[PDB]
């Protein structure tokens, strides 16, 4: 019984080792937009009898 | 005449998933005894507690 516990306690200092780390990398990113329409900025100005 | 043969269940290599899947360590055949991979909150686009 003591031997399993002496056992039991390095086997748990063996298991406290890493494996890996996983994040994600979304810094910089924005979402875009859509702009449906061209923004002209054109007006027609004509005199009455036309000329 | 009498059948022999009519086919059967066909063993398959490959278990393909069509989902996507987080990262992990084996656990099949082999158990990997290390400590799983830790999920990091790293990048952040707004500060939170700085």
């Amino acid at each position: 019984e003591d031997m399993a516990k002496i056992y039991g306690a390095v086997a748990a200092v063996s298991k406290n080792v890493n494996s890996s780390v996983t994040y994600e990398v979304k810094r910089g990113t924005h979402e875009l937009i859509k702009v449906p329409t061209i923004p002209h900025n054109l007006v027609l100005i004509q005199s009455d009898n036309g000329k | 005449g009498e059948i022999i043969y009519d086919g059967g269940l066909s063993s398959k290599l490959a278990d393909v998933v069509d989902k996507t899947t987080e990262p992990h360590n084996a656990d099949g055949a082999v158990k990997d005894g290390r400590i799983a991979p830790v999920k990091l909150d790293l990048e952040k686009q707004k500060l939170d507690k700085l």
